[PDB]
């Protein structure tokens, strides 16, 4: 029943404000046993709790020292959500930001700081570069083993900023033997990845293959037919 | 084995100020004994009163106060009320453990005096058939609930055979009790007159039974 | 705030062992630990020890080291006190109690009675109680119903199958050679008896023996 | 909030193996000590709460214990889908996390090469992609040859996380040239070496013939 839905821009310019939102479904933001946390994950810092807000006959806020001075976490009882605001961001704040519920998990009736439900995470990049949507090219199967065996085909998603990009095949129909590679950062400063799948050669004549590419930052959506 | 001592019992009228004490056998009660107090009411209802020598728990009325008085901890009730009738226990902290005192039974007089009704029954036919005999002495409708029981056989005091229940509470809030004289069927027939004696607040109600009357 | 529910009464023979439980329900904003306390004869309170559900610390009264073992199940919010090698001196009411940051015992379980007895299940013999018929003269008369040599408690005693309720006094049981005896007495008008049927209905469920008995001079 | 040490910080272990991860906390507060399992591109999932209580929908093979300031997660019988990073926590502090890898039999890469698309080439760049699929272990190497000459740059590589079913890895290498430069050559090849291959596998295409 409990779900956490995160939203808000992933790309933030240096010295400006990071603004994220976490919308709660299946509990109240002001529930007596709900504690609303932001936690972030980066390679430098690993997993770092940033702060919380909870209701107990009046709203409380606690923040980690690392960020105490530029962080604000605010509930909205109207929309049933809570927000994160981090001020004056630097590249050190590039991370994946999660919201998380605590206080549902109790021992002897007391909150024990287990985080039982997490939102999906928003990837946050601190950079002054502009948003750029991918080009999507086909990686067509070769004539090799078309009569019988395994064909490899794929999509190449190039020159997009920032991360992330999602790729699926046949709108989810095809997942077995799919490999979507981690993006690389080109020297241009834009990202590129490949997504590839292995399929029976005999399906090449009968089944259609489409890579569905979503880049939310630029509102870019692309469906590319990949064919011999 | 530190021993904690409190006065055993105390009887007050409503409106009085009462002070209960709590003494450590090892020496002075001090701040670092962190005296606490609980109140046991009828039906085994415990609720906590004071902690940290003088810190009232939530909802505890301000008539209750904690203090160190000389070299013992004390609980003072300023204007005792009938609802404060209870057993009060202090516990002392000895570095790593709590030790409870024996409790002070506080009676607050909250109703008229009432003298015992004493009904004394004879041993029955059926019970006599089994070569045993029990005289039952019911004691009802008294207040306060403190009775001494005593038995007389042929006008002579009794020493054994006798059991007496603790005063318990009646529908009407007075106290009842019962005492038993368990005899043998031969000892019943060897004596003629039998008598139950109840003392209460200085007077004595008594009832007799003669075997010739059954 | 949390509420504490202890497990039901227990009847044991000497040498047996027993496991009392105390379930915390409800909520607490601060942590707290669980104390266990023994009441003997209804007035003598004794600290057995405590367990911390949060750091697992335990401390015992030296008198109860090796007799009592405290544990917790953190998933069910239940504390347990296990007593080894039960003796007559273990017959008592056992309480669990919350002690939180202020170090006063602010919540208590209602208590679990443990009775240690080697006595066997014996049904009661029910005897009538009627006055000496010389002393019939008086506007009210009081009858009764003696219940002797039963084990174990409880017994339930009524009058005229529960129809007659007022005038009645049922006294607490006494312990007489490892068996209990009771009595209950009724007051009715000198015209009501011996004219009407006055019958006591004694039940001893622990031997499935319910008994009726009417009273005459 | 200095990340707690976990020991080890990474391990690899065969399917069926008993595996133990130890969190070095500063305080014996078992009930405020928890573990999380994190699969790639997922939020951590609560695995163990209060040192030993299992989270919802966590198989019995996961168990937890503490002694002094050391808390341990044990996986009794390691399974392929247990590939993850494991994190302990106490209060507001997280451990550094422990990466668990599955050991399996050696499996050689299947190699595929993809010439650039005509679509891309109109745009002025050529990307050539080499795919090394479903291999183990992770040390597969790729050399790019153009007209049989080794390239020392112009390529970027990327590896998948260990598969949850078959515990294999996959790598793609991408060789990027200007269109002009692409057309000044004929034979494009990737040459793949890996422990599971007796000698190098080469796949190649002829520019134009593609
Ligand atoms: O010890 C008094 C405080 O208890 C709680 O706070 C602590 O424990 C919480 C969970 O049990 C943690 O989330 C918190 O960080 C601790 O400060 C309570 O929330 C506080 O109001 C009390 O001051
Ligand atoms: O990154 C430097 C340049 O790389 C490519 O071009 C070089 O490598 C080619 C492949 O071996 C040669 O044919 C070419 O002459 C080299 O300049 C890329 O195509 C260039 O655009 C880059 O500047």
């Amino acid at each position: 029943q409990v779900q956490l839905q995160q939203s808000g821009p992933g790309l933030v310019k240096p010295s400006q404000t990071l603004s994220l939102t976490c919308a709660i479904s299946g509990d109240s933001v002001s529930s007596y046993n709900a504690v609303w946390n932001w936690i972030r994950q980066s390679p430098s810092r690993g997993l770092e709790w940033l702060g919380r807000t909870y209701y107990r006959s009046g709203w409380y806020n606690d923040y980690a020292e690392s960020v105490k001075s530029r962080i604000t976490i605010n509930p909205d009882t109207s929309k049933n959500q809570f927000s994160l605001q981090l001020n004056s961001v630097t590249p050190e704040d590039t991370a994946v930001y999660y919201c998380a519920r605590s206080g549902h998990i109790t021992v002897f009736g007391v909150n024990v700081d287990a985080f039982d439900m997490w939102g999906q995470g928003t990837m946050v990049t601190v950079s002054s570069a502009s948003t750029k949507g991918p080009s999507v090219f086909p990686l067509a199967p070769s004539s090799k083993s078309t009569s019988g065996g395994t064909a490899a085909l794929g999509c190449l998603v190039k020159d997009y900023f920032p991360e992330p990009v999602t790729v699926s095949w046949n709108s989810g129909a095809l997942t077995s033997g799919v490999h979507t590679f981690p993006a690389v950062l080109q020297s241009s400063g834009l990202y590129s990845l490949s997504s590839v799948v292995t399929v029976p050669s005999s399906s090449l004549g009968t089944q259609t293959y489409i890579c569905n590419v979503n880049h939310k930052p630029s509102n870019t959506k692309v469906d590319k037919k990949v064919e011999p | 084995q530190a021993v904690v001592t409190q006065e055993s019992a105390l009887t007050t009228s409503p409106g009085e100020t009462v002070t209960l004490t709590c003494r450590s056998s090892t020496g002075a009660v001090t701040t670092s004994n962190y005296a606490n107090w609980v109140q046991e009411k009828p039906d085994h209802l415990f609720t906590g009163l004071i902690g940290g020598t003088n810190n009232r728990a939530p909802g505890v009325p301000a008539r209750f106060s904690g203090s160190l008085i000389g070299d013992k901890a004390a609980l003072t009730i300023t204007g005792a009320q009938t609802e404060d009738e209870a057993i009060y226990f202090c516990a002392l902290w000895y570095s790593n453990h709590w030790v409870f005192g024996g409790g002070t039974k506080l009676t607050v007089l909250g109703q008229p005096k009432s003298s015992p009704s004493v009904t004394l029954f004879p041993p029955s036919s059926e019970e006599l058939e089994t070569n045993k005999a029990t005289l039952v002495c019911t004691i009802t409708d008294f207040y306060p609930g403190v009775v001494t029981v005593d038995w007389k056989v042929d006008g002579t005091p009794v020493t054994q055979g006798m059991e007496t229940t603790q005063p318990s509470k009646q529908s009407n809030n007075k106290y009842m009790a019962s005492s038993y004289l368990t005899l043998t069927a031969r000892a019943w027939e060897r004596h003629s007159s039998y008598s139950c004696q109840v003392t209460h607040e200085g007077h004595t109600v008594e009832k007799s039974l003669s075997r010739a009357d059954c | 705030e949390v509420q504490l529910q202890e497990s039901g009464p227990e009847l044991m023979k000497p040498g047996a062992s027993v496991k009392i439980s105390c379930k915390a329900s409800g909520y607490s904003f601060t942590s707290y630990n669980m104390h266990w306390v023994k009441q003997s004869h209804g007035k003598s309170l004794e600290w057995i020890g405590y367990i911390d559900p949060f750091n697992d610390g335990t401390t015992y009264n030296q008198k109860f080291k090796g007799k009592a073992t405290l544990t917790v199940d953190k998933s069910s919010s239940t504390a347990y006190m296990h007593l080894s090698s039960l003796t007559s001196e273990d017959s008592a009411v056992y309480y669990c109690a919350k002690l939180g940051p202020y170090w006063y015992f602010d919540v208590w379980g209602a208590g679990t009675t443990v009775t240690v007895s080697s006595a066997k299940t014996t049904a009661p013999s029910v005897y009538p109680l009627a006055p000496v018929c010389g002393d019939t003269t008086g506007s009210s008369v009081t009858l009764g119903c003696l219940v002797k040599g039963y084990f174990p408690e409880p017994v339930t005693l009524t009058w005229n199958s529960g129809s007659l309720s007022s005038g009645v006094h049922t006294f607490p049981a006494v312990l007489q050679s490892d068996l209990y005896t009771l009595s209950s007495s009724v007051t009715v008008t000198s015209s009501t008896w011996p004219s009407q049927s006055i019958t006591c209905n004694v039940a001893h469920p622990a031997s499935s023996t319910k008994v009726d008995k009417k009273i005459e001079p | 909030d200095i990340q707690m040490t976990q020991s080890p910080s990474s391990l690899s272990a065969s399917v069926g193996d008993r595996v133990t991860i130890t969190c070095r906390t500063s305080q014996s507060l078992s009930s405020y000590t928890h573990w999380y399992q994190q699969k790639p591109g997922k939020a951590p999932k609560l695995l163990i709460y209060a040192a030993s209580s299992r989270g919802s929908g966590v198989p019995s093979r996961f168990s937890g214990s503490g002694s002094g300031t050391d808390f341990t997660l044990t996986i009794s019988s390691l399974q392929p889908e247990d590939f993850a990073t494991y994190y302990c926590q106490q209060s507001r502090t997280f451990g550094q996390g422990t990466k668990v890898e599955i050991k399996r039999t050696v499996a050689a890469p299947s190699v595929f090469i993809f010439p650039p698309s005509d679509e891309q080439l109109k745009s002025g760049t050529a990307s050539v992609v080499c795919l090394l699929n479903n291999f183990y272990p992770r040390e597969a190497k790729v050399q790019w040859k153009v007209d049989n000459a080794l390239q020392s740059g112009n390529s970027q590589e990327s590896v998948t996380e260990q598969d949850s079913k078959d515990s294999t890895y996959s790598l793609s290498s991408t060789l990027t040239l200007s269109k002009a430069d692409y057309e000044k050559h004929k034979v494009y090849a990737c040459e793949v070496t890996h422990q599971g291959l007796s000698s190098p596998v080469t796949k190649s295409f002829n520019r134009g013939e593609c």
